[PDB]
């Protein structure tokens, strides 16, 4: 009567105290890059995806196409992992730094903390370090995405002081008994390529919308059939106060910048809480994939 | 590993005994607890348990009603579980007669506090409403205990009675005269961005359409006036950021034949409702559109 | 534990493991033996009463 379980081993000589460190992480969701059956421990967590060169939201895009197992049982020489299926309930540990409550829509985010921190004593080897994805509720995830994206938008004008105080304002967030702070996406007054592609795509779709749409709705008024369409170009006239293959190229690049933004503008709720354990360390959630 | 292991017949749960029976039977003891039939083993519906103050559990002694947790910017009571009927004092869709009926049953302390908390923030409703699903039992204390149903059917213990989802008549809305073999149910919040009020209209749609684009293309065709109201308050009042004219989440699905009109009586207040007898709850996120 | 009523807060499974230690307290009472006594105890002298 065994369940479908993916077995993961370890190649290093894991000591007894390190297993005892590992045994606390029972209901901790760990991603998997590829649904194998027996997998090495180098592909268990985000430390196969750690890149000092690349940014943060590239990891958010690469977390979408993972497989998010749960540590079913920890013992000697192999670790059990449980692939969840849609509809059955599972316990999840609060590996994220945010408190949870009954019925919150949970979403999975790459951890905004890494390396040296007073609570980042994690499962570590000589070169391997286990890092866990964050599990935060839905509106906090939306707000964090907006904060990091706006802080990426201020990457060029950082020399002024109003922008610096704005970065100090956006970098922190108050939540339910949370004085949480995020890291800044810029380091050493130059921006990483992930955030640069994100803000470039957003600025491009905003600029192309500000360029094409007046001409298109002005062309649409000849074949106008709804009063919703004539009044929308009126506000374009209010706000404002070529080769055809290039026009096709402009529309195509607009849709390319639209396609390169779905990793930011939406996210799927993964868990929702049925019950939270007392002291908020764990909770019981149904799956929703 | 051999031929007989794969050639073994599949396992049925009711044929084999429970865990506790074969645990006690080995060491040869018998206790006063009867363990030969263990309840709630064959219960596919995922459920939970939530507390609620007494001020909200009117129109709730009947089993089967929607339950949406609403947000609250405080710290201690910061989450509160309100029924759909108590949200009826906020919908502009509700007529005056039904509103004066159901506001005359929530004349307690905490009901008006949730009424004020809905109309005190800078945000909309669907940025403060989170659906939990449907109840199936009460407990009726001074702090009543409810059992909500998260995913699956609604039934009693021992499955002897199928509870039915109730929705009031004003929020009901169909867009076809010929219902299919199935029709899903959706929860529609559509905002009226008119001058003195942004008080939305709450609707529960029972449609046979499944794919979401093929739902929103008729959602625009049924709520065009509110779209014009949204763009009108956008062009009229700049330096304001309106958003999400209509928000739709999938509530669940039904059988498209047991849907009939009924009523609930409570404190001799007859309220005409729509009764969905075999409703299976399948919650979804508040998907937003324009 | 005890069984409460419906809706009242119940009583959960409780495991408690404590540990009693052990102290230590040595004692010592010395005693002197004079060199005259130790000389006249083990050594044999001439045959006198």
């Amino acid at each position: 009567a065994m369940e479908a379980n993916i077995f993961c081993t370890f190649d290093h000589k894991l000591s007894i105290a390190d297993v005892g460190k590992l045994t606390k992480l029972v209901a901790a969701v760990v991603p998997i890059p590829q649904r194998l059956h027996l997998i090495k421990h180098y592909q268990l967590g985000l430390h196969q995806f750690v890149d000092h060169t690349r940014g943060y939201v590239r990891l958010r895009g690469l977390l979408r196409n993972m497989t998010l197992t749960l540590m079913r049982r920890v013992e000697g020489n192999q670790i059990l992992l449980h692939v969840p299926t849609h509809g059955l309930l599972y316990t999840v540990l609060n590996t994220g730094p945010v408190t949870w409550e009954k019925g919150d829509a949970l979403c999975v985010l790459p951890p905004l903390f890494h390396g040296p921190l007073a609570r980042e004593n994690l499962l570590t080897l000589g070169q391997w370090e286990l890092v866990l994805p964050w599990i935060v509720p839905m509106p906090l995830a939306l707000e964090i995405n907006q904060r990091l994206l706006i802080m990426g938008l201020f990457s060029l004008d950082r020399s002024y002081e109003e922008v610096k105080a704005a970065v100090q304002q956006l970098q922190t967030i108050t939540f339910r008994d949370a004085t949480f702070t995020i890291p800044d996406p810029v380091i050493d007054q130059h921006l990483l390529i992930d955030m640069k592609t994100a803000c470039l795509s957003m600025s491009m779709v905003a600029n192309l919308a500000s360029e094409l749409t007046m001409t298109y709705v002005r062309k649409l008024a000849l074949e106008d059939s709804s009063m919703l369409l004539v009044k929308c170009q009126e506000l374009l006239m209010r706000l404002d106060r070529v080769s055809p293959d290039d026009e096709i190229a402009r529309l195509s690049a607009l849709f390319v910048m639209l396609r390169q933004l779905d990793d930011l503008i939406r996210e799927q709720v993964v868990f929702t809480v049925c019950d939270v354990s007392p002291d908020n360390k764990s909770a019981t959630c149904i799956f929703k994939g | 590993m051999d031929a007989r292991a794969v050639a073994k017949r599949p396992r049925d749960p009711a044929d084999e005994d429970n865990e506790l029976v074969t645990a006690l039977k080995a060491k040869r003891e018998v206790n006063t607890i009867s363990v030969r039939y263990l309840y709630h083993a064959d219960h596919q519906a995922l459920t939970a348990r939530f507390f609620v103050p007494e001020g909200l559990v009117e129109f709730e002694a009947q089993p089967g009603a929607l339950l949406i947790r609403m947000e609250t910017g405080c710290d201690s009571p910061r989450h509160l579980y309100i029924s759909l009927y108590l949200l009826g004092i906020r919908a502009s869709n509700v007529s005056a007669s039904t509103r004066c009926l159901l506001e005359s049953v929530y004349t307690a302390s905490a009901a008006r506090a949730a009424l004020q908390w809905l109309d005190l923030g800078p945000h909309l409703l669907h940025r403060r409403l989170e659906t939990l699903g449907c109840v199936k039992t009460v407990s009726l204390g001074i702090t009543s205990l409810l059992t909500c149903v998260m995913r699956g059917y609604l039934y009693n213990t021992l499955k002897t009675e199928v509870f039915a989802l109730m929705i009031p008549k004003d929020m009901y809305l169909t867009w076809e005269e010929t219902r299919g073999r199935l029709q899903y149910v959706y929860l529609i919040i559509v905002y009226d961005y008119d001058g003195p009020e942004t008080r939305p209209g709450i609707y529960v749609l029972t449609s046979s359409i499944a794919h979401w684009q093929t739902l929103v293309d008729v959602a625009r065709g049924k709520f065009a006036r509110e779209r014009c109201s949204f763009v009108n308050r956008r062009i009229t009042r700049p330096r304001q950021i309106p958003l999400c004219t209509g928000v739709i989440q999938k509530l669940g699905w039904c059988l498209a034949d047991d849907i009939h009109t009924s009523f609930l009586v409570h404190k001799e207040l007859k309220l005409s409702v729509v009764r969905l007898d075999n409703f299976s709850v399948e919650l979804g996120d508040f998907r937003e559109f324009v | 534990r005890v069984a409460s009523g419906a809706g009242l807060p119940t009583s959960r499974q409780t495991t408690i493991m404590v540990t009693k230690y052990s102290e230590k307290s040595p004692i010592t009472i010395p005693f002197e033996l004079s060199a005259a006594c130790l000389t006249y105890l083990r050594e044999t002298f001439e045959g006198t009463i």
